[PDB]
């Protein structure tokens, strides 16, 4: 008699948001144009 | 209307009959991280949700800090978010923060030994930044006034474990659930190795920080993502600030991965306790006086490749030719 939710509400504003970063991810994955990896001379890493 | 009394009848009912699923958790439970950005804080969320995700989406996150209310064996989340350096992100606040989330204020910092003195600069700035997100509220200061009476009451309430207040006793006036964490601490030999991080120096950080933490009135935890120190007790923290569990073991300095001083534990003798370790340095040795700041990596700085313009040239050459 105690009603519950698949999943909570708060699991599922999780989700709705994971989705949006989601979304945004789609554009921001794009990785910065590797100019300076033309450059050498350090073997260093790109930021993000 | 009379149909609106009726449920609301029904309604008072069943707020009455409640006492029976009662007690469960704190409700709207919704917490807070605060910092700039390259905190790396998305691991450190993950392990205190005990968790594991990469997924660092700029910006913020409801973090959904799992709140398992095992004491009655109940549930519930915390609505958690970490804070960045997007400035163009103040409004996230606006977005994030609400009248009843102010009363449900709930806030979490960490640390990071790069720029451990910048990390007390950028946490003073992350403290402004959520000062003037309080300020933007404009709310009815007499609650605000009411909840800072019930806060100092629970710092004078905060007695150790087993009075008159300071000078600046919480002077950032928190007056809300705040989290602090001395956490990532995995390079503190490689940061006396190298950076000359000396122990007399190390202590006078931790020191320096817990007289920050008590300027704003605030509690830190030790912690590295390898030593995962003091998670559990974090958590235990957690639920004691504010789904008011009972705190357990006893809080201790001697653990150097895990130092938790709980909160109204010490005082300003007891920092000062730790203020006379100040052999090498002064007393009063500035964080910048110890701060480092290496210009690593060699920029560029590719000599800006040029010459004489088609014009400029050309009036060059005409000179050089009234002369030749």
């Amino acid at each position: 008699q105690v009603i519950y939710l698949n999943p909570p509400i708060e699991e599922c504003r999780y989700k709705l948001y994971q989705e949006m970063f989601a979304w945004k991810m789609v554009v921001l994955s794009l990785p910065r144009i590797q100019s300076q990896r033309y450059q050498v001379g350090v073997h260093y890493e790109l930021t993000e | 209307s009379e149909e609106e009394e009726g449920q609301s009848l029904w309604s008072s009912i069943l707020s009455e009959v409640s006492t029976r699923a009662r007690s469960k958790l704190p409700s709207g439970k919704n917490i807070l991280v605060f910092g700039e950005d390259g905190s790396g804080k998305t691991t450190l969320m993950t392990k205190l949700q005990g968790a594991e995700h990469g997924k660092k989406g700029r910006g913020l996150e409801y973090l959904y800090l799992s709140v398992h209310d095992e004491d009655r064996d109940d549930h519930t989340r915390c609505n958690v978010w970490i804070l960045d350096g997007d400035l163009y992100h103040k409004g996230l606040l606006k977005f994030a923060v609400s009248a009843e989330s102010l009363p449900e204020t709930l806030v979490i910092f960490v640390a990071d030994m790069s720029r451990p003195w910048t990390v007390m600069e950028s946490l003073q700035k992350w403290a402004s930044v959520l000062r003037e997100h309080i300020d933007k509220m404009k709310i009815p200061p007499e609650k605000m006034r009411e909840l800072e009476r019930k806060f100092v009451k629970d710092f004078q309430d905060y007695m150790e474990p087993e009075l008159p207040l300071g000078d600046n006793v919480l002077t950032h006036n928190l007056g809300i659930p705040v989290l602090v964490v001395c956490t990532k601490c995995d390079a503190v030999s490689v940061l006396e190795k190298e950076h000359d991080y000396r122990d007399e120096h190390l202590d006078f950080i931790q020191s320096h920080l817990r007289r920050f933490c008590l300027q704003y009135g605030a509690a830190l935890i030790y912690t590295s993502v390898k030593e995962e120190k003091n998670l559990d007790l974090l958590y235990k923290y957690i639920v004691h600030k504010t789904y008011g569990f009972h705190f357990t073991t006893p809080a201790l300095v001697v653990e150097k991965d895990a130092v938790f001083i709980p909160a109204g534990w010490d005082n300003e003798k007891k920092i000062a306790i730790l203020h006379e370790n100040f052999t090498t340095v002064k007393p009063e040795d500035a964080y910048e006086d110890f701060i480092v700041k290496p210009p690593v990596r060699k920029l560029v700085h590719d000599k800006e490749l040029a010459a004489e313009d088609e014009q400029v040239f050309l009036m060059k050459q005409q000179s050089l030719l009234a002369k030749q």
